[PDB]
C-alpha cells in the first residue's frame, strides 16, 4: 500500500524533474538518446513528454497531464508537470508524518479551490471584446519568433476574425470554428487572406466552366471501379440534378474518374478533386449541407448543398485555389490562409496562428488576465500560507504543503535566469508581502522587478488549468494504492 | 595615447615574430571576421545549451 | 554554415568556439549558471565588434598603393 504509493511519488517525481529545467523561455534544450537514436534537441518540453520512454502508471499520468494542459489552454505544458511533481515530492513529509492519503487529497482540493478564488479576483481583467490588449496579448505572444515581421501580418486577421464571428461556444467564447482554414505552399507571407466560407487548396485543372453562381455541391464518394453497372449511374444522376462542383473521393478504389466518366463529367466539365482529408470532410459537410453520401441510389434532391461563387481561379495571381461562399453553415476553423514560399515561414506562421487560437480563447473563455512569470505563484504561496495558518485540523499542513510546492515556479525561473535561486525567491516573497500581486521575475531581461511595468503577462485560465489539472492527478495518485499486471 | 599607432602588430604567418601588418600588407576582410566571430559566438552559445543532461 | 559565407576561417570558428566551450565548462564549474556564462559570450561579442568597427582599416584606396604593392610583395616572401 505505502511501498507501491512511494514508488509512484518517486517515478512522478523523477519524470517531471526531467524536464523541470526546461521551464521559462531561458529553458535550455535536451538531448536524450534513449530508444533507437532519438536526437531530441528541443527546448521545449511538451514534446520531450511525447518522446519520453514511459513505463510507470504516475510517470504516464504526468504525460497525459502534458496534452490535457495542451488541450485546455496550449500553453503551460510543463508547469503542469512540475507543479505535480513538487506537489508529489511534498506528499512524501505527509506520508511520513502520518496522515492518510484520503485527508492529504481532500486538503488539496480545499488549496486549490482557495487557489482559484484567489487568483480569480487579484487580477486585471479586460472589460470588452477590447482589441487592443488582444493585439498586446499577440506581442506578448506572435512575437519572440521568426513570425515576429509577420505579426502585424497574422494577429489582426484573427482579430477581425473573432470580430466577425463572436462565436457562441463555452458562453460566446472563441472555439475552433469561426471561418474555415486553408493553407498552400509557395507565395509570399502577405498572400494570406481572410476569406468568407470554405476554400480548397487542392488542384482542379477544368478547362471547361466550374464558374457557377448557383454551384450545386454534392458529396459523392463513389469513385469508378474495375470489374459499367454500378459506374455510369452517379454521373447520370449529375446529368439529372446539375451539381456542377463536387468533391471526389476514392473511399472505393484508385482509378477515380476513368475517362468515360471523366469525358462524361468533363462534357459539362464538374470541379474534380480527389483524396480529400477526412478530419475536415465532416468539416466541409457541416459548411456546405449536402450529405457525405457515397451509396448512388442515396443520391436524393435534398442532397444539394449550396454556394454562391465557386472558382477554380489563381488567387494571389498563381494559386489556383477553389474558395466557396454562400453555404448553409460555413465557418469551420479560423481563417490563415498560409502562403509561403519558404518552409519556415508556413509552419511557424501556422503554428504561431494556432498560438494565437489559444491565447483568444483563453481571454475570453476566462476574461481576466494576470502577470505572468513567478509573480502569482509566490502570491498563492504567501496567501495560501496564511489560510493554512487558519486552517485547523490534519489539514493546515498539507494546504501548507500545497504552499512550498507552489514555490518551484519562480525558483527554476530563478535558476533557468542564472539568478541564485532561493535569494532571489524569498526576496521576490519579502517584496510582495508589503508590496504588490505583479512582483516577479522578468526572465526576458533577467531581473526582479514588477513585471506589469516590463510585460511578462498571461492569460488567467493558464494558470487556472494548470493549478486545477495538477491538483487533480496529484489527488488521484495520492489515492492510487494498488497495481496488478496479468489479465 | 599617442601610441595608437602601435594596433595592428600581429604575428607574422612564416616565421613567427611580432611585426607590422598595416606596412607589411597583411591583411583579411573585416565581414570575414566579424562572421567568424559571430559563427563561433553561436556555436559556442547553442554546445552550452545543452547541459541538463546526466549524460 | 560558416563555410557557405566565406570559404576559409573554418578552423578558426572551430577553435574559438572550442576554447569558448572549454572556459564556460571552466567557469560553470565554479558554480556559475550557463545561462549568465551565455548571455556574457553575447554581450562580450556585441562589445567586441564595435571595437573591430571604430578600428578598421580602409588605407587600400586607389592612393593606398605602397602598402598594396608590399602587400603583393610580403604575399610571395622567399621565392
Amino acid at each position: 500500500p505505502a511501498q507501491i504509493r512511494f514508488s509512484n511519488i518517486s517515478a512522478a517525481k523523477a519524470v517531471a524533474d526531467a524536464i523541470r529545467t526546461s521551464l521559462g523561455p531561458k529553458g535550455m534544450d535536451k538531448m536524450i538518446q534513449d530508444g533507437k537514436g532519438d536526437v531530441t534537441i528541443t527546448n521545449d518540453g511538451a514534446t520531450i513528454l511525447k518522446q519520453m520512454q514511459v513505463l510507470h502508471p504516475a510517470a504516464r499520468m504526468l504525460v497525459e497531464l502534458s496534452k490535457a494542459q495542451d488541450i485546455e489552454a496550449g500553453d503551460g505544458t510543463t508547469s503542469v508537470v512540475i507543479i505535480a511533481g513538487s506537489l508529489l515530492d511534498s506528499c512524501t513529509k505527509l506520508l511520513q508524518k502520518g496522515i492518510h492519503p484520503t485527508i492529504i487529497s481532500e486538503s488539496f482540493q480545499k488549496a486549490l479551490e482557495k487557489g482559484i478564488e484567489i487568483l480569480t479576483d487579484m487580477s486585471r481583467p479586460v472589460e470588452l471584446s477590447d482589441r487592443e490588449t488582444l493585439l498586446n496579448s499577440a506581442t506578448t505572444s506572435l512575437n519572440s519568433k521568426v513570425v515576429s515581421q509577420y505579426s502585424s501580418l497574422l494577429s489582426p486577421m484573427s482579430v477581425n476574425a473573432v470580430m466577425k464571428v463572436i462565436d457562441p461556444a463555452t458562453a460566446t467564447s472563441v472555439d475552433l470554428r469561426d471561418i474555415k482554414i486553408v493553407k498552400k505552399l509557395g507565395g509570399t507571407i502577405d498572400d494570406c487572406e481572410l476569406v468568407e466560407g470554405l476554400v480548397l487548396t487542392q488542384k482542379v485543372s477544368n478547362s471547361g466552366i466550374t464558374r457557377v453562381e448557383k454551384a450545386k455541391i454534392g458529396l459523392i464518394q463513389f469513385c469508378l471501379s474495375a470489374p459499367r453497372a454500378y459506374i455510369l449511374n452517379l454521373v447520370k444522376q449529375i446529368k439529372k440534378t446539375g451539381c456542377n462542383v463536387l468533391l471526389i473521393q476514392k473511399s472505393i478504389l484508385r482509378d477515380a474518374l476513368s475517362d468515360l466518366a471523366l469525358h462524361f463529367l468533363n462534357k459539362m466539365k464538374i470541379m474534380v478533386i480527389k483524396d480529400i482529408e477526412r478530419e475536415d470532410i465532416e468539416f466541409i459537410c457541416k459548411t456546405i449541407g449536402t450529405k457525405p453520401v457515397a451509396h448512388i441510389d442515396q443520391f436524393t434532391a435534398d442532397m444539394l448543398g449550396s454556394a454562391e461563387l465557386a472558382e477554380e481561379v489563381n488567387l494571389n495571381g498563381s494559386g489556383k485555389l477553389l474558395k466557396i461562399t454562400g453555404c448553409a453553415s460555413p465557418g469551420k476553423t479560423v481563417t490563415i490562409v498560409v502562403r509561403g514560399s519558404n518552409k519556415l515561414v508556413i509552419e511557424e506562421a501556422e503554428r504561431s496562428i494556432h498560438d494565437a487560437l489559444c491565447v483568444i480563447r483563453c481571454l475570453v473563455k476566462k476574461r481576466a488576465l494576470i502577470a505572468g512569470g513567478g509573480a502569482p505563484e509566490i502570491e498563492l504561496a504567501l496567501r495560501l500560507t496564511e489560510y493554512s495558518r487558519t486552517l485547523s485540523g490534519m489539514e493546515s499542513y498539507c494546504v501548507r504543503a500545497f504552499a512550498d510546492a507552489m514555490e518551484v515556479i519562480p525558483s527554476t525561473l530563478a535558476e533557468n535566469a542564472g539568478l541564485n535561486p532561493i535569494s532571489t525567491v524569498t526576496e521576490l516573497r519579502n517584496r510582495h508581502a508589503q508590496g504588490e500581486k505583479t512582483a516577479g521575475i522578468n526572465v526576458r531581461k533577467g531581473g526582479i522587478s514588477n513585471i506589469l511595468e516590463e510585460l511578462v503577462v498571461q492569460p488567467l485560465l493558464v494558470s487556472v488549468s494548470a493549478l486545477t489539472l495538477a491538483t487533480e492527478t496529484v489527488r488521484s495518485i495520492l489515492k492510487i494504492d494498488d497495481v496488478v499486471n496479468t489479465r | 595615447p599617442e601610441r595608437k599607432n602601435l594596433k595592428w602588430i600581429g604575428l607574422d604567418l612564416s616565421n613567427g615574430k611580432p611585426r607590422d601588418n598595416k606596412q607589411a600588407g597583411v591583411f583579411e576582410p573585416t565581414i570575414v571576421k566579424v562572421k567568424s566571430l559571430k559563427f563561433a559566438t553561436e556555436a559556442a552559445i547553442t554546445i552550452l545549451r545543452i547541459d541538463d543532461l546526466i549524460k | 554554415l560558416q563555410d557557405k559565407e566565406v570559404g576559409d576561417g573554418t578552423t578558426s570558428v572551430v577553435i574559438i568556439a572550442a576554447e569558448l566551450l572549454k572556459n564556460a565548462d571552466e567557469l560553470v564549474k565554479q558554480k556559475i549558471h550557463p545561462t549568465s556564462v551565455i548571455s556574457g559570450y553575447r554581450l562580450a561579442c556585441k562589445e567586441a565588434v564595435r571595437y573591430i568597427n571604430e578600428n578598421l582599416i580602409v588605407n587600400t584606396d586607389e592612393l593606398g598603393r605602397d602598402c598594396l604593392i608590399n602587400a603583393a610583395k610580403t604575399s610571395m616572401s622567399s621565392k
